[PDB]
């Protein structure tokens, strides 16, 4: 219980600063489609 | 140039939608029923009986 603990804390942790840079995550992706 | 930049601008804010929603959990199926609940009608059953 302990260890599923611990990997819902680092999954939700990881998730959060994910979600913080998505909408600069996909703008990028979009530019390095976009770029000539 | 200033316009061209500015519309370079609203280019990427048009292509990068993600907004206001979004959707966290896609749907799934309970595979339980919620109806009927079988033990709570034999019960009533019983008791009116």
């Amino acid at each position: 219980i302990s260890h599923i603990l611990d990997s819902i804390s680092q999954n939700y942790l990881a998730q959060n600063i994910a979600r913080q840079a998505a909408q600069d995550a996909k703008s990028l992706e979009f530019l390095n489609q976009q770029l000539p | 140039l200033q316009l061209l930049n500015r519309q370079q601008e609203l280019n990427i804010a048009k292509s990068s939608a993600i907004g206001n929603v979004r959707i966290i959990d896609n749907a799934v199926t309970d595979p339980n029923p919620v109806r009927p609940k079988k033990t709570i009608i034999i019960v009533i059953g019983v008791v009116l009986g």
